[PDB]
């Protein structure tokens, strides 16, 4: 069971705590061109994510074209990280 | 009754097997301090670890002098330690004041500040003499909370 | 059927939570997560118990879609900090 | 024990309260990982492997995340508690009656309904799907290909280049 | 010297060796022939079921 | 179902007598003795630090905003702990229908540990070095994704089962050359300390080197193998074991050899340098099963 | 050269790692459509059943027998 | 007296430009600092434990 051995391990990490907590008794706006940039590049991680398990029964001529312009475009929008990104 | 007696030696052996002090640069003192680091003479996890820390750190080294300026400053770190702490007052600076003393800078004892369980009188403390130091300090712990 | 009847209950409660607003900007935003959220159960289920196999790549490529979304509309509360304070709704200026 | 989906499809909605109620954008954050992370559960016990992951990875650990940066970028004001405010509280209170309520008509099958659709019982029923395929098996076992639609990728590229220009250019 | 650093490294090769073995050796108890059956996809899963119902009653997985 | 306890217990124990080798390993680098005053070389110091700071040490919060605080610890154990079930091992724990799709994704929501402790503390002065701390993680997680997917487009599907079966002769170090060298460097970014540095405070402990152990396991499955044997489990035990701890040495080589590259040029390597690379690597390696038969 | 010999050895000194960002991946487009050894991957891919082949009535066909083994149809055999 | 830290270009042309970039690209003086904390594990380490032995003094 999967639902057994997830609720297991939560379980006794709950149980870490308590032993510390009841037992003893006497601003800068740059950040977030990083934090936005993660989240698209992802995305595009997540449509180049099925390439060894969908590779199996479709044609390699059509696919090939098609699974390089993804990682094209992914650099492309790197690209345009080099024209003055800031300080950081 | 038997067993009330040796657990009690067995959380005064866990302070005995290791003890983390704050890494203060405030001394000559402190270049001594730093030679406990040094591989000759060790109590580098033997006991000691360098990581320090504020909060984390059990043990803090008042290392040598101090002024007008740090009395503030290093009583604010003494309400930041845990409950069971040790302060050691290595140099004579720490002790009361080995130069200066009569000066109007520098604060006489360290006790007037933060107050001193073990002392170490040596002015370059050997780091021979330092080890006397953390050796005392786990031979002084040896019985905490009867009832 | 019975799975849906929930599912379904569960998307009124996140189309409210679009449409109601008090002093939060961020709610909003959070809200149009869980809507893509409960849709993504919906979508999912109709076609794994009704099969479709060319079909479910079509939630896959709705995931994506939901991000760009929560990304791109997310980037604007920000520059709402930048111009302003703090995000509220309560403070605009257009009329 | 006889219901699988049907208790985890309770849980999503209960997570769900605290975004028609205002209960701050930290504890309202806290709704997503709860409604998600149990949400994911009703996906995947009809199936999908790779998609029933994929709310782990974008939804839960991208999405949210960034919302975690905002939240302390623009409105901050050190998080309170959500039973202390007025109307917060009676808004959680008719938004948990409004399901909780069709919750005591599950028994004895059949419940009222505004939708003309009924609900009736529905556990083995619930699935509604046979073996079938065994070899590849699965609709969601092979969910995403390249081939075919070939228009969608290029399109998906071509709008993840406009996020990364356009959010540059408002900074 | 290295003869400190070894029992180190010693009790390492006790603590990680048991979750290799212990999910290893528990096949002998819990099933018959050492080996436990990946499921993958509903190929492998009809197979688990169907030797069930090849007179086994309780056992999942069982010869003849 | 007793296996999961013989796969937390003995674990808490490799994390705990972790103390030993982190120091005195360390030590010998550093030409300084570790332990030896507390046991016979040492070996009774990693459960005394059990002891000191479980049971003694009180608590002394900023302000305590009801949940938090005490919730964040168990997100660091639970997340930490739950990644030692999908690994393939000889056998593994309730094996799942995709093996690294699992482990990629509660590694992603480990990021939350130190998000969550940003927020407990009420100033100002700690939140802005705890979201510091998040962009040395979140950035990495980008390049993670890529460098797994060139290994698993070589060979096998993402059940992990499968990669033990496709290193039958000759290990993935070899055809993965440069892909070996960022999986030592891009693992080293969760709170290592290595190339960059930021009672509860004490389960964190017991939770960052336990993801040191586990990247040190997960980089001895994608790349190192040598032998299978399905007959003779003692074999495979023994041999799986060692080549996991030299690696553990490689990650406190680091720790002790080199200072740090700064936080603003930590996104010089990456994002500048490094993600070029591993995208011109994946370009490659989609072409490789296409050049040549290579599909599982 | 102008840009052939000249815009080399400065970009081997200067930002040396962008050399490789557009060698192998540049080469990575080009060496699957000259290299002769695409069209052998390509065959065995389609020839690997995913489901089970379905049986077509017999009214005057050629190259189709019995399942047993014989010369009929395609049937692949390339390297061994 | 004078002695000069500045190298003042090391590469020129071709093979002297090369490895210089080659040590940027991948890692290798990296490993070579690897090398010699590798060394310095295996020699025996000057340690004096307090209770025991004494360190080293004067008249
Ligand atoms: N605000 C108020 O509560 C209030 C109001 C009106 C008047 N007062 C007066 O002010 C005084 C306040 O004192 P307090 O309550 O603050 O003192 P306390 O905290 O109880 O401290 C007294 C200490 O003396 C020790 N001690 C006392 N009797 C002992 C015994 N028989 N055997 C061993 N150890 C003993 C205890 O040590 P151990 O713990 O180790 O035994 C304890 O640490 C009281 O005496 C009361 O008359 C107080
Ligand atoms: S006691 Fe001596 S060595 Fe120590 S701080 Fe004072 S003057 Fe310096």
């Amino acid at each position: 069971n999967l639902m057994l051995a997830l609720l297991t391990n939560f379980t006794l990490a709950t149980l870490l705590v308590i032993i510390a907590f009841w037992l003893p008794q006497l601003f800068s706006m740059k950040f977030f061109l990083v934090a936005i940039t993660f989240l698209l590049f992802d995305l595009e991680i997540a449509l180049l994510l099925p390439l060894p398990w969908a590779s199996q029964t479709a044609n390699l001529n059509t696919m090939l074209t098609m699974a390089l312009f993804l990682i094209i475009l992914l650099a492309v929008s790197l690209a345009y990280e080099w024209t003055q990104k800031g300080l950081e | 009754e038997y067993v009330v007696a040796k657990l009690d030696d067995l959380i005064n052996w866990a302070r005995r097997s290791s003890l983390w002090p704050m890494t203060f640069g405030l001394a000559c003192c402190a270049v001594e301090m730093m030679h406990m680091a040094a591989p000759r003479y060790d109590m580098d996890r033997f006991g000691v670890v360098f990581r320090a820390s504020p909060r984390q750190s059990d043990v803090m080294i008042v290392a040598g002098t101090l002024t007008n300026k740090m009395a503030p400053a290093l009583r604010k770190v003494y309400d930041q330690m845990p409950e069971p702490r040790y302060v050691v007052s290595m140099g004579s600076c720490a002790n009361g004041g080995g130069y200066y003393h009569y000066s109007y800078s520098v604060v006489r004892g360290c006790d007037r500040i933060v107050p001193v369980d073990i002392y170490v009188p040596g002015c370059p403390p050997t780091a021979e003499a330092l080890l006397y130091g953390i050796l005392q300090l786990q031979k002084k712990i040896k019985r905490e909370k009867r009832l | 059927s019975m799975v849906y009847m929930n599912i379904m209950m569960a998307f009124t409660v996140s189309l409210v939570g679009l449409l109601m607003y008090r002093s939060h900007l961020m709610s909003s935003l959070l809200c149009l997560e869980g809507m893509m959220l409960s849709l993504f159960v919906m979508a999912a289920l109709t076609i794994l118990n009704s099969h479709f196999t060319l079909a479910s790549m079509m939630p896959i490529i709705l995931l994506v879609f939901a991000a760009c979304e929560a990304a791109l509309g997310l980037s604007l509360l920000v520059m709402v900090s930048n111009t302003y304070g703090t995000d509220y709704v309560q403070n605009l200026n257009l009329l | 024990m006889l219901y699988i989906v049907f208790i985890l499809s309770v849980i999503f909605v209960m997570g769900f309260v605290g975004f028609s109620s205002k209960p701050s954008p930290i504890y309202g954050g806290l709704g997503l990982i709860v409604s998600g992370g149990v949400g994911c559960g009703i996906v995947l016990n009809f199936g999908g492997s790779f998609l029933g992951l994929m709310v782990f990875l974008i939804y839960l650990g991208g999405m949210m995340v960034v919302f975690g940066y905002t939240t302390a970028m623009a409105t901050e004001q050190y998080p309170e508690i959500w039973l202390s405010n007025k109307a917060v509280l009676g808004a959680f209170v008719t938004g948990l009656l409004m399901e909780f309520f069709m919750v005591y008509y599950v028994l004895k099958d059949k419940e009222v309904e505004v939708v003309f659709e009924f609900n009736g019982l529905g556990d083995w029923v619930i699935y509604d799907t046979g073996d079938s395929g065994f070899f590849s098996e699965e609709a969601m076992g092979i969910a995403a290909l390249y081939s075919y639609g070939t228009w969608l990728v290029i399109v998906t590229g071509w709008s993840l280049l406009i996020g990364v220009v356009v959010i540059m250019e408002i900074t | 010297m290295w003869f400190e650093v070894l029992p180190g490294i010693a009790v390492m090769g006790v603590c990680l060796f048991i979750p290799g073995m212990a999910t290893a050796r528990i096949h002998r108890f819990s099933n018959g022939g050492k080996e436990k059956r990946v499921a993958h996809y509903p190929y492998q899963w009809y197979l688990m079921e169907r030797d069930r119902r090849v007179s086994g009653v309780n056992r999942s997985y069982v010869s003849k | 179902m007793i296996n999961i306890l013989m796969l937390i217990i003995p674990i808490l124990l490799a994390v705990a007598f972790l103390t030993l080798v982190e120091r005195k390993v360390l030590g010998y680098m550093q030409l300084r003795k570790g332990p030896n005053v507390v046991g016979p070389y040492g070996l009774l110091q990693p459960i005394a630090d059990a002891i000191k700071l479980f049971i003694k040490e009180p608590l002394r919060p900023a302000t305590s905003s009801a949940s938090m605080f005490i919730l964040a610890p168990i997100m660091a154990l639970g997340l930490a702990l739950t990644m030692w079930i999908p690994l393939p091992m000889p056998y593994p724990l309730i094996n799942m229908n995709l093996g690294v799709l699992f482990m990629l994704a509660m590694s992603s929501l480990a990021v939350y540990s130190i998000l969550w402790s940003g927020w407990a503390s009420n100033s100002k002065y700690a939140l802005i070095g705890a979201l510091r701390a998040v962009a040395q993680t979140i950035s990495y997680e980008v390049t993670l994704a890529i460098i797994l997917l060139s290994v698993l487009l070589m060979s096998g599907s993402f059940t992990l089962s499968t990669l033990i079966t496709t290193q039958e002769q000759m290990w993935l170090i070899l055809p993965a050359w440069p892909l070996a060298m960022m999986w030592f460097i891009s693992t080293l970014a969760e709170t290592n300390r290595a190339p960059f540095d930021l009672g509860p405070f004490a389960l964190f402990f017991m939770a960052e080197y336990a993801n040191i152990i586990m990247m040190n396991i997960f980089t001895a499955i994608l790349f190192l193998g040598t032998s299978h044997n399905p007959h003779m489990p003692e074999l495979y035990t023994i041999n799986f074991t060692i080549k996991s701890l030299l690696l553990t040495m490689s990650f406190l080589w680091i720790r002790a050899s080199y200072p740090r590259f700064r936080y603003d040029q930590l996104m010089h390597l990456l994002w500048k340098n490094f993600l070029p690379l591993t995208l011109a690597l994946c370009m490659w390696h989609v072409s490789l099963p296409i050049l040549t038969s290579g599909i599982p | 050269a102008e840009r052939v010999a000249a815009f080399l050895k400065n970009v081997w000194a200067k930002e040396p790692v962008l050399v490789a960002s557009f060698a192998i991946a540049g080469l990575a487009v080009i060496l699957p459509t000259l290299s002769p050894y695409t069209k052998y991957s390509l065959m065995i891919n389609x020839x690997x059943x995913x489901x089970x082949x379905x049986x077509x009535x017999x009214x005057x066909x050629x190259x189709x027998x019995x399942x047993x083994x014989x010369x009929x149809x395609x049937x692949x055999x390339x390297x061994x | 007296t004078y002695k000069y830290v500045n190298l003042r270009e090391p590469s020129m042309d071709m093979k002297s430009v090369t490895d210089r970039a080659a040590q940027t690209l991948l890692w290798t003086e990296l490993i070579r600092g690897l090398g010699m904390t590798l060394s310095y594990l295996f020699r025996e380490p000057a340690t004096i434990n307090y209770p025991f032995e004494k360190g080293p003094l004067s008249p």
